[PDB]
């Protein structure tokens, strides 16, 4: 494995805060929020087929070294920051750097894996600063990328 | 910089240039499927096509004109208002008059159309009272000129039997000066003849069914549709169609646009006297025509206050020109017939006429100053029927002098533009317009001039000797085709006799010679003029000037056929003199039916309109076009390169992009300013990626925000984890 033991400690703390349990496993349920908690974003895709991997014996829990193997798969991979921008842009009709809540809505609605109605209900006030005068993404990418 | 595109929720094909493959069952089907979507309109180009919905679509609100003003016409989907924007831009930054030609079938459509137009245009200018003023009188006078020059045909209950232009005219610094009414081509043979199954102009069945008993007792007319030779009772009634209701519509649209009340009244004396003339007939003498009975005469020229004598003698004699020792010619019956038929069909254009300068005079110019317009110019649809005769011929002659310089035109900026491109022009095959309209109207041997020579020849004349002289003199045209001219075995049904084929833009149409010479005839004599300006009717009066002694008499055109002739060309005139659109109405069924939609009609409607020829001609060599930067931006998510900032110059990322999607390079051609695609596949295929692609943009986004809000909530537990551990442990103690 190519981990490093300050990445396997670093993991390992997030793993045990969602170890309930304290047997030493966790529900593949908790697979995303745990990977989201550690700073990796997979997609609702990308974390089926890692159930289907680790679950294709049927018990529905993970364990710690099947966990790193896990973490492990889209460690090399980034998104960057422009290619985040440049993907709000794109639902901008205009060049603003700006784009209406209702426009917002739509896209995480209808396109891609949809963001649920309670999702795309607490995604508008948190992008929403100036309350409620619509969105500046530019400025809500800036800090939903911030490390 | 605005990314909206009309290829962006794009119902079916929203520019008919990227249809593919083209034919008539891939167009009807694309309209077909629009207008199940409530998209009336799509393009060809430019060219707006107008299916009539047959209800109100609320897409005309003051927020969908603040959609569509001052934007570029491919940035949103298919609407009239981008041609008008279009159109008014023009106008006002170019100084530049505007004439958008509107074709097709007549009815409430293309009447819409046109209103929509002129309010787009009020709407826009932001002049206020001024611009309304005289958009209201173009409006509000429709229903008055359809009365006198619309009718019933065996295809359309309400076919504009005329061509007319409408504008708002402004000064160099857009303020309104007024505006005006042109009609031309009025077909004056319906008011004395028509079809069976035809009726003549609605005024005449409004009048004696909307009328009270007083006023036809007032205008000596019985009630009786049989009683006048003019109307026949048989097609008298159109289902659906209340001409008593109309009729005070009509007169209530007479008040409205100005009308006084003795005027509306004057008018419809004169049609009165129109229908009257049409129960005079005559006999021979031994001095060979003399009137049957003189009832008929008798009571019109009280109707009028003209001289029964006087009246009665012009249609019998003729007086020749000075100065040879005879002073009258005497009329035989057949020339008396062609006199109260000239009469009474002179009368009647001549009252519509002063209809629309009537209501021309409450919105002129009345400032020599220097203007710019907005015009319509709405010519009436081409038609095929069963019978064509003279009526048909005139429409599909006019018809097809629009579509000649209309395709030249848009054959000819499509080279300019491929010019400035760089791009190399490849031929296209398109119909020889030009021919066609060569047969018709060529002053040496042409149709037209073939009908005048004999109408004018001393000898015997007949629709068959005129026949004859076509088969002498046309059969050397390669379009023209009679039963005794031509021909190859390739399974046509033979010609019958007594008629003449044509190969027009809109297909093959088949013209019965039947009345063709009656209906040239066309000689509106001075001893008529004088008889009629004498009449102590000051409308009447006033409809002959030239016959006041005080203006004198200048030579009097024989003919129809060389009137239409030159009312065609001044129409052309209008037109070349000015900046062209064009709006191509479609109707969708013949029931009014609101969702209802006949491919059959819409087929005979897309071949008059000479649509497909339009995309063809239009589309040329390449099917679309588009500026490097723009189309860069659109597509630079499809390889994994361009996204998200590059590359280099926008033709350089275009170039780049299109390698890697393997697009063979005989599909695209490089522009000095645009890229240009071949083939609509290739431009959807693009498209098709795109869309998948922005599945994807989204998902980035998504995962990005549920990564960043556990992530959020992660290092807030972990933020205070010394606390929450403990208060999960004991106060105290040992
Ligand atoms: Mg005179």
């Amino acid at each position: 494995d190519q981990l490093t033991e300050e990445q396997i400690a670093e993991f390992k703390e997030a793993f045990s805060l969602f170890d309930k349990d304290g047997d030493g496993t966790i529900t593949t349920k908790e697979l995303g929020t745990v990977m989201r908690s550690l700073g990796q974003n997979p997609t609702e895709a990308e974390l089926q087929d890692m159930i289907n991997e680790v679950d294709a014996d049927g018990n529905g829990t993970i364990d710690f070294p099947e966990f790193l193997t896990m973490m492990a798969r889209k460690m090399k991979d980034t998104d960057s920051e422009e290619e985040i921008r440049e993907a709000f842009r794109v639902f901008d009709k205009d060049g603003n750097g700006y784009i209406s809540a209702a426009e917002l809505r739509h896209v995480m609605t209808n396109l891609g894996e949809k963001l649920t109605d309670e999702e795309v209900d607490e995604m508008i006030r948190e992008a929403d600063i100036d309350g409620d005068g619509q969105v500046n993404y530019e400025e809500f990418v800036q800090m939903m990328t911030a490390k | 910089e605005v990314k909206s595109s009309l290829l962006d929720n794009m119902i079916g094909v929203g520019d008919t240039v990227l249809l593919e493959p083209l034919n008539e069952e891939t167009f009807i089907d694309n309209l077909k499927k629009r207008f199940d979507h409530n998209e009336i309109y799509t393009y060809i180009g430019s060219v707006v096509i107008s299916v009539n919905p047959y209800r109100s679509l609320p897409i005309y609100s003051p927020e969908k004109v603040e959609d569509y003003r001052n934007r570029n016409f491919y940035e949103l989907s298919p609407h009239i208002f981008a041609l008008s924007d279009e159109a008014y831009r023009s106008l006002r930054d170019q100084d530049k008059d505007q004439c958008i030609l509107i074709t097709g079938e007549s009815g409430a459509g293309k009447t819409e159309a046109s209103k929509l137009v002129m309010s787009y245009v009020a709407a826009v200018c932001g002049k206020g009272a001024e611009v309304n003023q005289v958009k209201e009188q173009l409006l509000q006078s429709t229903p008055v000129l359809e009365a006198f020059g619309n009718a019933k045909t065996v295809r359309n209950d309400n076919s504009s039997r005329f061509g007319k232009y409408m504008d708002i005219e402004f000064d160099f610094k857009g303020d309104p000066l007024g505006g005006v009414i042109s009609n031309y081509l009025l077909e004056k043979s319906r008011v004395v003849k028509q079809p069976r199954g035809e009726r003549n102009f609605h005024v005449f069945y409004q009048l004696l069914s909307g009328a009270s008993e007083e006023l036809l007792h007032k205008l000596k007319l019985e009630r009786d549709f049989s009683r006048y030779n003019y109307l026949s009772l048989d097609s008298a009634k159109v289902n659906g169609v209340d001409d008593a209701a109309n009729f005070r519509t009509v007169r209530n649209a007479m008040q409205i646009v100005g009308f006084s009340d003795p005027e509306a009244e004057s008018v419809l004396e004169v049609v009165a006297a129109v229908l009257k003339l049409g129960n005079i007939e005559f006999k021979p003498e031994s001095d060979e025509s003399k009137i049957k009975d003189k009832n008929e005469l008798k009571e019109i020229c009280e109707l009028t206050s003209i001289d029964q004598v006087v009246l009665e003698r012009a249609f019998s004699f003729r007086t020749v020109e000075a100065k040879q020792e005879k002073v009258s010619t005497t009329l035989n019956v057949a020339q008396a017939y062609y006199a109260r038929d000239a009469l009474a069909k002179n009368l009647y254009s001549r009252l519509f006429s002063w209809l629309v300068n009537r209501i021309n005079e409450s919105i002129k110019a009345q400032t020599k100053v220097r203007k710019k317009v907005m015009g319509v110019l709405d010519i009436y649809g081409f038609e095929i029927f069963e019978d064509n005769s003279f009526e048909q011929f005139i429409i599909n002659y006019c018809n097809e002098k629009l579509q000649q310089i209309f395709i030249e035109l848009t054959l000819k900026e499509e080279q300019e533009e491929y010019i400035r491109e760089d791009i190399e022009w490849t031929h296209i095959d398109y119909f020889n317009n030009a021919i066609i309209c060569d047969l018709i109207e060529n002053n040496t041997n042409g149709i037209l001039a073939m009908l005048d020579e004999e109408c004018l020849r001393p000898g015997t004349v007949t629709d068959e000797t005129f026949l004859e002289k076509l088969n002498q003199v046309c059969a050397t045209h390669q379009h023209f085709e009679s039963r005794m001219s031509k021909c190859r075995f390739l399974n046509d049904t033979t010609l019958p006799h007594s008629c003449f084929r044509i190969q027009h833009y809109a297909g093959k149409v088949l013209y019965q010679v039947e009345g063709f010479v009656d209906k040239n005839n066309d000689l509106l004599y001075r001893d008529l003029s004088q008889a009629m300006w004498k009449a102590g009717h000051a409308l009447i009066k006033s409809l002959f000037p030239e016959g006041n002694p005080a203006k004198v008499n200048l030579k009097r055109p024989p003919t129809a056929g060389s009137q239409f002739k030159a009312s065609v060309a001044t129409l052309m005139k209008n037109l070349q003199t000015k900046n062209p659109n064009y709006i191509r109405c479609i109707k969708p069924n013949d029931k009014k039916a609101a969702h209802i939609f006949s491919e059959s009609l819409v087929c005979h409607q897309i071949r008059y309109l000479g649509l497909l020829e339009n995309v063809r001609v239009r589309r040329a060599g390449y099917a679309f076009r588009q500026a490097y930067e723009p189309c860069l931006e659109r597509y630079k998510m499809l390889c994994k390169q361009t996204w998200p900032h590059w590359k280099g110059p926008a033709r350089s990322g275009v170039e780049v992009l299109f390698n890697e999607l393997e697009i063979p390079v005989e599909e695209y051609s490089f522009g000095r300013s645009k890229i240009f695609i071949r083939n609509p596949r290739t431009l959807f295929q693009l498209e098709d990626l795109r869309k998948q692609r922005l599945e994807d943009l989204a998902t980035l986004i998504q995962k990005i925000y549920r990564g960043w809000k556990c992530r959020t909530h992660f290092l807030l537990m972990k933020g205070l984890n010394d606390i929450f551990e403990a208060q999960k442990i004991e106060w105290h103690e040992d």
